[PDB]
């Protein structure tokens, strides 16, 4: 691909999140999301080949179906309320829908089978830009619109997502399909506590993308899709596998690193309200995410793995491109607690 | 090969007398050695063991009790020259306690 | 600066550099045979660079300073050895044809780099196209094992097809006894127990694999060895051909730029050498991996990066 | 989640075509033009949990 | 000669300045709580002639 | 829920109205703002860290333009962190003082006349 | 007399497709070293 | 020493040092003087003095 | 509501069923696609008729200006899944699980 | 309380900073010096806590915690570097720069006025711990060691946590002051006990219970010798201590909450006592014996009364010194024969006579031989069970039978006998070793003289 054709695809992909994000009208809310899908699925397949190519094809039909229920619901709204301004959804049938394909835009619980699906067909940055600025959208939406929800199907779909999310990522050895069901999980945090506050939405999606940045990052610079591939590492680089061990252990929540903080306001909101038992069972849950990130580091930084011969070539060359906000996004992703009252700044 | 993986042997443990047949088992440098033995005696028994305890032996009476102990001898005296009983199963004056008007 | 996305978006173009005289050049042939001074008469004569065939060391004389270091650190691995006790059962064999491989497709490497970047051609010995004949050599000897062969072809599958093959192939023929003569007259202790068949076998696998194949992707030229001295004739004889017929004419400005940013970055070129497949000939414990790391940062301009190892003579530091 | 841009720059990008009270070409009404009109002035200023009663 | 006993022992001051900051930093923070100094019902007291605070 | 984006007379995207400007700003030596130049300082050194340079010494116009620049940001911050919970408190107070009915202030009791049952510990 | 690290036959538990292996996933193959699967003989 | 030209030399980026050394100069001189200003108008606006 | 428009609510239904259960064509499943969006601008278009919403006339337009699109896209992927595989069967994308 | 805190952040990059052959003994003598610091804590008052500031305060039973944790730090240093010779600088450094955080976060914790921050700083100190267990551990057991050490932690402290933010919403408080001062009774609800169980269960778990104590053994034997000191002196009080802190606003469920736990914590008192009867692993028995003492000190804190409180308080510190110097009286004789099982090395006291004095002294404060603060700990226990109901005096009567038995089995099992024939390899004692055991020893000794610097607030 030509980088002036790739520059112009990944300004049409922002160009369309943009229109989301500034429109009052249904129909250009829907024309943003048109324009950002149009966008993104050739940088899905940047790097040909059948497994890009069979990602691509699933997160068309998704998105495409997505977007044919958006559609649908809000005709439905017009047609029980002449309004075409994005507001409290005058028609519940229409609520319903909306709600629907915007869970299925995020990937959220039962519709997140493609999500690791189409993570592990597509190359790392590209992964890094689905899991990242393609949630923007759907939670801006979803924020406006959070007045009219209905409690219980969120809550239900954002509990389904905590669960599956880390039953999921139990399971695998592939790092991307891992960093699928996280994300699958941080969904579901997200969208607990949509209709109680949405600034908290907006902090935990924050300290999300921050992490799953570093993560990406770091993944990116030490060239390991598998587990395997990444317990050689220590013996090129140890700073990067010893800088991704406290990531880890960031994204698991521990205090006192900053992956704790989204989860512990999220529940104090909660009890704000009634709300007991469902954050219990959120965080006894995320102890399964806390799980498997453990096991990746045991494999990759707590532990030394067999390496092979060639290693010692190359050890004798350095690294040639340099990410420039690494380092920044690596301390934003572990020693941010305690600047927690800044997230007043959000509202 | 017979083999899984190349591998270096297990080395056999050192004996820190057989360069040093005065050792203090602190470090394989002699004069560094030597040195930590002699900070480790110094700054643990020296300073912090014999220093602290002196210290702690004639902290001052913070806790107040030769002060409740006066207190109480000059109440004791009191009482008994007026023939007041020694204590009082109430501690607070009952002139200051409204009860509740009804206990039926 | 350096070249990337922004030196392409504006001017930069590898199309226009070339000039009818890039042809990556590879001299191929048997052992002892003189291979390496017609690819040096080759290059002097067409102007373009000589690339001498990549050793155990090569990596070592493009890093650091061009000096060789120890086995130990690197290759771990030798040939004497191997010519002395090629049925080894601590693994030289295989591990020194893993890191040979490994080597080749450095250089490789870096001639495709010097080219893309220069216009100017190359000239070199052997190619990662080539060195499978040495392995199979091994194999029918008994040298090496079965699953050590199918390690070096998942490692050639996911590194040989992200280049271009050489314009030209130049094969010098030379029979085997002659070969054996060669060797003896030579001196070196350890080519004198090169049995015949090995000899025999690295002649089958290049007659009936390497130019059958290569000959589908241009015009191969042999030479015997009498044949084979007069450079000027074989230059005369490269001067005059019509190569547009393999890959090299299908290859317009975006292919180059990818192929570009493919060849600099040697650590994206090494990627798949150190693929995680457990092979005991090349697999190092953690231990000893742990201890030859730390005996490797230690030399004198290895802590950090190149320009900022003050025990080598590295001034303003604190301002880089 | 939504930047008032048009607000901040007034530049009116969609909100042209929100309601069906809103300056139709060649001044044609809708429907129910002083119904909708009736309610947005009804519920203008006061916020939504109060003009939903 | 004092440049090299100086370049290797200089990380002995750490930790009595930090001891020395400390003090500093909680005689800062007692000075943010008068705000019942000479003010309780047991302590309360009438000043001295000279003195200007009960404490610091 | 969204407790202060349709608060009345709220510019859309201003980042610090003007009435902001009737609060006291962050001291320069505010810990806040410390720790946020021990962040930049930390990002230096990861900085140095992960390029295999030296992590101390290496570049010290880097390390220096990292800490002025989380200061920079902490600084502006923090004044708006400290407008809006002023905001928050001005409100909660105009609040309670628009609804006496529901805050009212009720009578006193002292311990001498609330009747607290005691539970022995035996 | 030194601490125990990882073997290769403790590195080969994380080299499957998957973890905890049944009988119906014992079959998965791990994804190609690169993202190539070989090109299929589908002749029109 | 080295067998290849290491771009960056002996000398360190004299424009890239300059630029970071006036950008970080300019950051904090405009930081102590937004300071100033806000003390001052704080103080006008509540008439302290 | 008129009967005719449960008919055409009806018709987007049935056009979604369609697509959610596959058989083998990814054709068909585009065609079923294609069909909601035709339903969709039937359906805004009797809307829009029906209050006089005179600048709501162009609405549909711009909703038949992005099915187009998106039509574009999904063929141009199927061009791709025949040309790995010779036929168009969604059982062939099956290289990715959960 | 900053003049404590602060030096040990000045500790981390003097570590850092330090010569690669001055880093032990530049950490020990400014550790020592930390130490003499805080021994200034020690003077409380008789009426309230020493509030410092909004954030730090001090009470007598928190003092002698802290004293506690800053007197194990160098301890731990010199036990450490014996081991860790053939370590790289940069892993030395970390290693130390986890002891130093761990350090750091329990100062912290035991001084934090508000619930979350105790909490928040309570949990901070998993890291420290796992990451020394999971990295410098010997055997390949370590990795599921530290599983079990992290789960069983967080799947009673998640609990809490959403307990002191629904306490919050209640009271509007977590300041310790405040939450004793308005203090009011909790009625008997399925709300109210699940409320207790949730601010119970946590601290239960740290203890450990018996029966939720899993975790301690491998964590405990897996661990590196400074590892298990920590983990025996230290990390083991925080559920103590948070007991104590947290049944201010329990009462008076307590009165019947506490049924299930005090019959848990009575027989397996008595479980563990005989468990250490049969083991075949040296330190595996430490363990044990540690979980019969935290036993005690539960039942301590169970049934709530002034001289329940003053036994638990001197328990806890008698049983730090006493532990640690068992763990490192056992990793002598490990380091020289580098295997744990008890009956392989025997005759020692005929080889190393020294060694064996300390190991005599070790198992009798270990049986509570009068007058150390072990028996004054143990004694007011149990005279408060006592009072609590006459029949309490079989179970701890039993419990004094056993202990006593174990503890000289050890001792006659290691010192006395014959030696071992085939073993040629036993090296005199270091004075690094023997200085570390007399820097265990004489403390204890020294508070016997002043006990009531070890006996809390009440
Ligand atoms: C809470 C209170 C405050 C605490 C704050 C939080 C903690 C501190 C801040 C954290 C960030 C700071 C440092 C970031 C960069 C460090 C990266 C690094 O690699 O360091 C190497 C570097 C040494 O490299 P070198 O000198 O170039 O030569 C050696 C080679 O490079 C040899 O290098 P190598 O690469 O070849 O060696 C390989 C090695 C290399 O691997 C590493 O070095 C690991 C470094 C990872 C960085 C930490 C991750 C990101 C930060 C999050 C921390 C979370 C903290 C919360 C608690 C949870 C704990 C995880 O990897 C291993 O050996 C594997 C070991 C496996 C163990 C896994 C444990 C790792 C996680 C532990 C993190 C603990 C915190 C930081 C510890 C200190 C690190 C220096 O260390 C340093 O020397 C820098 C540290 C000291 C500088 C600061 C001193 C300031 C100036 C002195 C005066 C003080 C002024 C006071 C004012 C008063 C006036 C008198
Ligand atoms: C009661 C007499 C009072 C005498 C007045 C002065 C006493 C000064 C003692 C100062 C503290 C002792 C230092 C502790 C470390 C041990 C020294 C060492 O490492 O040996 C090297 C040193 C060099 O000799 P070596 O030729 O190389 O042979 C070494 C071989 O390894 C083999 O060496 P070994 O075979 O000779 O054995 C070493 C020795 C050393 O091993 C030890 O057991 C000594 C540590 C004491 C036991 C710790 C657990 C018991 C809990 C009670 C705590 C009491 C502390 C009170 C406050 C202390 C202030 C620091 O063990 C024994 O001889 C048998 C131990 C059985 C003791 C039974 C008594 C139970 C309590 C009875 C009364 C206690 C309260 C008194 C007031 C009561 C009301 C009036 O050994 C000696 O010089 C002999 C040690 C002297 C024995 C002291 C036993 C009585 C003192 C008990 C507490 C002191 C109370 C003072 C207040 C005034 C009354
Ligand atoms: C190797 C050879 C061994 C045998 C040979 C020994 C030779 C003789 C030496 C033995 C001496 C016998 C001891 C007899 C006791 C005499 C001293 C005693 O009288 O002093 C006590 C004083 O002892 C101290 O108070 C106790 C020491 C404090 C312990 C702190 C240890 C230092 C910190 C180390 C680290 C902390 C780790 C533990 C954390 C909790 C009494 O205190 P007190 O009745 O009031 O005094 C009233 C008058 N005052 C108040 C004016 C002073
Ligand atoms: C994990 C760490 C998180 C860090 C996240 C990235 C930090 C760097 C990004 C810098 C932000 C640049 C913004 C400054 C330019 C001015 C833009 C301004 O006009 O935007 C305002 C908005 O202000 C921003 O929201 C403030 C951004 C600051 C975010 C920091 C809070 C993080 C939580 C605390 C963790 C500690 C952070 C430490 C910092 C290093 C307008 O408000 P408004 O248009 O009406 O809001 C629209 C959305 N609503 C109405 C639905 C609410
Ligand atoms: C391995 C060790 C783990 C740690 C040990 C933790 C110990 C936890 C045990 C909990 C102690 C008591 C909990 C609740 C107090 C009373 C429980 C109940 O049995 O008592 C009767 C309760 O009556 C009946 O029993 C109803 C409860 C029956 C249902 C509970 C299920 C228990 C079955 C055993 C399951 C195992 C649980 C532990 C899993 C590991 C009292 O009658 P009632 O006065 O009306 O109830 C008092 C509460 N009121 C006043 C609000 C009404
Ligand atoms: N891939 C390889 N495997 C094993 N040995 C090799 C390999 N490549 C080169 N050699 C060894 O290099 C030696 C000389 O190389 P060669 O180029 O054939 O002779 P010359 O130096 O005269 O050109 C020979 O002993 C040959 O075996
Ligand atoms: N809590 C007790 C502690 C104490 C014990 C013994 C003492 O001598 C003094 C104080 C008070 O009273």
């Amino acid at each position: 691909m030509n980088p002036i054709i790739y520059t112009t695809l990944i300004m049409t992909v922002m160009s369309g999140t943009m229109l989301v994000m500034i429109s009052s009208h249904w129909l250009l809310i829907w024309i943003g999301f048109e324009m950002n899908l149009l966008a993104m699925i050739p940088v899905l397949m940047k790097n040909f080949n059948p497994r890009a190519t069979e990602a691509a094809t699933k997160y068309f039909l998704t998105q495409a179906t997505a977007s044919m229920m958006l559609m649908m619901a809000i005709i439905i709204n017009l047609l029980y309320s002449g309004q075409w301004t994005i507001t409290k959804m005058f028609n519940p049938v229409a609520m319903t829908m909306m709600t629907m394909a915007l869970a299925m835009k995020l990937g959220l619980s039962p519709f997140h089978f493609w999500v690791p699906e189409v993570t592990q067909g597509i190359s790392l940055q590209a992964g890094l830009l689905l899991l990242t600025w393609q949630k923007l959208a759907p939670l801006s939406v979803l924020c406006q619109i959070s007045q009219s929800i209905n409690p219980n199907l969120m809550l239900t779909m954002a509990m389904l997502s905590i669960l599956i999310g880390g039953w999921g990522g139990l399971n695998q050895t592939q790092l991307r399909k891992i960093m699928a069901y996280s994300s699958i999980a941080h969904m579901g945090w997200m969208t607990a506590v949509l209709p109680y506050n949405t600034t908290m939405t907006i902090l935990n999606l924050l300290i999300y993308i921050t992490m799953t940045l570093a993560m990406f990052m770091l993944l990116i610079h030490s060239s390991a899709t598998t587990t395997l591939s990444l317990s050689h590492t220590w013996n090129k680089m140890p700073v990067i596998t010893s800088l991704m061990m406290v990531t880890l252990l960031s994204m698991g929540g521990l205090p006192p690193l900053s992956g704790f903080m989204p989860k512990w306001m999220i529940i104090q909101e909660m009890t704000k309200n009634e709300s007991i038992i469902m954050p219990t069972l959120m965080a006894m849950t995320a102890l399964l995410n806390l799980y498997f990130y453990m096991r990746l580091a045991y494999s990759s930084s707590l532990t030394m793995f067999p390496s092979t011969n060639n290693m010692k070539m190359k050890w004798q060359f350095e690294h040639t491109k340099q990410m420039k906000l690494l380092p920044t996004m690596i301390v934003l992703s572990t020693l941010v607690l305690p600047m927690t009252p800044a997230l007043s700044s959000l509202n | 090969p017979t083999i899984r993986l190349q591998e270096d042997p297990d080395p056999e443990d050192e004996n820190l007398y057989e360069k040093n047949p005065d050792s203090h088992g602190y470090d394989k440098d002699p004069i560094v050695d030597l040195w930590n033995m002699r900070v480790v005696f110094f700054f643990g028994f020296s300073i912090v063991l014999v220093l602290g305890s002196t210290f702690v032996a004639y902290l001052p009476d913070y806790r107040m009790q030769e002060w409740a102990r006066r207190e109480a001898e000059r109440l004791v005296k009191y009482r008994e020259a007026n023939g007041l009983p020694l204590m009082e199963s109430n501690c607070f004056d009952p002139n200051k306690i409204q009860l509740p008007e009804d206990e039926d | 600066l350096q070249y990337g996305p922004l030196a392409f978006v504006l001017g930069e173009r590898t199309t226009r550099k070339l000039t009818e005289t890039s042809k990556v050049i590879t001299v191929d042939g048997n052992i002892c045979s003189g291979k390496g001074r017609l690819a040096r008469e080759i290059a002097e004569k067409l102007g373009l660079r000589h690339f001498p065939e990549a050793g155990i060391h090569y990596a070592d004389s493009t890093t650091g300073d061009g000096k060789p270091l120890d086995v130990q650190l690197s290759g771990n691995c030798s040939l004497e050895k191997f010519y002395d006790d090629p049925k080894s059962n601590d693994g030289n064999s295989y591990r020194l044809q893993s890191w040979l491989y490994a080597s080749r497709l450095l250089q490789y490497a870096d001639a495709l780099e010097h080219l893309l970047s220069t216009g100017q051609g190359v000239v070199l010995e052997r190619s990662i196209y080539s060195d499978f004949v040495f392995l199979e050599a091994m194999y029918r000897q008994g040298f090496i094992r079965k699953q050590c062969v199918e390690h070096y072809n998942e490692v050639k599958k996911v590194t040989a097809c992200e280049y271009l093959p050489p314009h030209v192939v130049v094969y010098v023929d030379v029979p085997v006894p002659e070969i054996q003569s060669r060797i003896q007259k030579k001196g070196n202790p350890h080519e004198m127990k090169i049995t015949a068949a090995y000899l025999q076998d690295i002649e089958n696998a290049y007659k009936k694999t390497f130019l059958p194949e290569m000959s589908e992707k241009c015009e191969v030229l042999q030479y015997s060895a009498r044949e084979a001295e007069d450079a000027e004739k074989v230059v005369e004889d490269i001067e005059y051909l019509k190569c547009d017929k393999g890959p090299w004419p299908d290859q317009d400005d975006r292919t180059f730029h990818r192929l570009r940013m493919l060849v600099q970055n040697k650590l994206e070129v090494l990627n798949y050498t150190t693929i995680p497949v457990y092979l005991p000939e090349i697999t190092i414990g953690a231990h000893q991996s742990d201890r030859v790391f730390q005996k490797f940062t230690e030399l004198p301009g290895r802590k950090y990066s190149p320009g900022y190892n003050e025990d080598v003579g590295d001034k303003w530091i604190w301002l880089k | 989640p939504f930047f008032d841009v048009q607000k901040r720059l007034g530049l009116d990008l969609d909100r042209w075509m929100t309601i069906q009270s809103a300056e139709q070409p060649h001044k044609i009404p809708g429907r129910c033009h002083a119904f909708e009109k009736e309610w947005i002035e009804c519920a203008h200023g006061i916020g939504g949990i109060r003009a939903e009663k | 000669n004092v440049l090299q006993i100086v370049r290797d022992h200089w990380v002995h001051i750490l930790v009595p300045v930090g001891f020395v900051f400390g003090c500093y930093l909680d005689r800062r923070s007692d000075e943010k709580l008068t705000a019942f100094r000479n003010k309780s019902l047991l302590f309360k007291r009438e000043l001295r002639p000279n003195e200007e605070v009960t404490w610091k | 829920m969204t407790m202060m984006s349709g608060r009345p007379g709220r510019v859309p995207l201003q980042f610090l109205p003007n009435e902001a400007r009737s609060l006291p700003p962050p001291k320069l030596t505010d810990p806040r703002l410390v720790y946020m130049g021990f962040l930049g300082y930390c990002s230096g050194l990861i900085d140095n860290a992960i390029r295999r340079r030296p992590v101390v010494s290496a570049g010290l116009h880097r390390q220096l333009l990292y800490v002025t620049s989380f200061v920079f940001f902490g600084y502006y911050l923090l004044k708006r962190q400290d407008y809006m919970y002023a905001l928050r408190d001005h409100d909660m107070f105009a609040y309670v003082k628009s609804h006496p009915e529901d805050f009212p202030e009720k009578d006193k009791k002292t311990y001498g006349e609330i009747l607290e049952e005691f539970h022995p510990v035996r | 007399a030194r601490q125990w690290q990882p073997d290769v036959e403790w590195a080969e538990q994380f080299g499957g497709a998957v973890m905890y292996p049944t009988k119906e996933t014992a079959h998965w193959k791990p994804p190609p070293w690169n993202d190539v699967d070989p090109p299929k003989d589908t002749l029109v | 020493k080295f067998y290849i030209r290491e771009p960056p030399h002996g000398s360190p980026d004299w424009l890239k040092v300059g630029l970071t050394l006036g950008t970080s100069v300019f950051l904090w001189i405009y930081l102590i003087k937004q300071h100033k200003e806000d003390v001052l108008e704080y103080k006008r606006r509540n008439g302290l003095e | 509501m008129p009967l005719v428009y449960m008919n055409i609510i009806m018709a987007f239904a049935i056009a979604l069923a369609g697509l959610l259960m596959y058989r083998s064509h990814l054709m068909s499943s585009l065609l079923c696609l294609e069909g909601m969006m035709l339903s969709l601008f039937i359906m805004s278009t009797l809307i829009i008729l029906n209050t006089h919403f005179t600048l709501a006339n162009m609405m549909p337009i711009i909703l038949l200006v992005f099915a187009a699109c998106e039509a574009a896209l999904g063929l141009s992927l199927l061009v791709m899944v025949s040309n790995t595989y010779g036929t168009d069967y969604v059982q062939n994308l099956n290289l990715l699980q959960c | 309380m900053l003049k404590i805190i602060i030096p040990t952040t000045m500790l981390l990059p003097m570590t850092w900073m330090s010569k690669h052959n001055m880093i032990w003994i530049n950490a020990t003598v400014h550790s020592l010096l930390i130490s003499l610091i805080s021994l200034s804590l020690l003077n409380q008052l008789g009426e309230n806590s020493l509030n410092f500031s909004l954030t730090f305060f001090s009470d007598s039973l928190s003092a002698p915690l802290l004293v506690l944790t800053t007197w194990l730090l160098p301890l731990m240093l010199m036990a450490s570097q014996s081991h860790l010779s053939k370590e790289t600088t940069t892993r030395k450094k970390l290693y130390i720069t986890m002891l130093i955080l761990l350090q750091l976060f329990l100062i912290m914790t035991f001084t934090a006025t508000e619930l979350i921050l105790f909490y928040i700083l309570f949990e901070a100190t998993l890291v420290p711990t796992l990451i020394i267990i999971t990295r410098w551990g010997n055997q390949t057991e370590r990795l599921n060691a530290g599983l079990y050490f992290l789960f069983y932690t967080l799947a009673g402290s998640l609990p809490l946590l959403v307990a002191l933010v629904y306490i919050q919403n209640t009271t509007g408080s977590l300041n310790f002051l405040i939450i004793h001062y308005w203090s009011h009774p909790l009625s008997n609800s399925w709300s109210n006990i699940f409320m207790w169980l949730a601010c119970i269960m946590a601290f239960m778990v740290k203890m450990p219970l018996y029966g939720l104590h899993l975790w301690l053994p491998k964590a405990h034997v897996e661990a590196p010798i400074a590892g298990s000191m920590v983990l025996a002196a230290v990390l083991l009080k925080l559920g103590g201590y948070g007991m104590m802190r947290i049944t201010t606003i329990l009462n008076p469920l307590t009165n019947y909450m506490a049924y299930p736990f005090l019959m848990l914590s009575m027989w397996g008192m008595i479980m563990t006592s005989s468990i250490c009867l049969r083991q075949t692993d040296l330190k595996s028995l430490i363990a044990y014996s540690s979980v019969s003492h935290m036993a005690l000190v539960i039942v301590a804190i169970m049934i709530q009364t002034p001289w329940s409180f003053m036994g638990a308080t001197a328990l806890m510190i008698a049983h730090g010194l006493t532990s640690s110097m068992l763990f490192c009286l056992a990793n002598t004789n490990y380091e020289r024969v580098h295997s744990r099982t008890m009956i392989l090395a025997r005759g020692l006291q005929t080889l190393l006579p020294l060694m064996a004095t300390w190991w005599l002294v070790a198992s009798l404060t270990n049986l509570a031989l009068p007058p150390s603060i072990n028996l004054i700990g143990e004694l007011f226990i149990i005279t408060a069970s006592f009072s609590w109901s006459n029949i309490t005096i079989i179970l701890m009567g039993m419990n004094m039978m056993i202990t006593a038995l174990y503890s000289l089995y050890m001792l006659i099992t290691t010192q006395r006998g014959k030696y071992t024939h085939h073993i040629n390899n036993i090296k005199p004692s270091f004075t690094r070793e023997n200085a570390l055991m007399a820097l265990h020893i004489l403390p204890l000794l020294l508070l016997t003289l002043n006990p009531k610097m070890i006996l809390g607030p009440l």
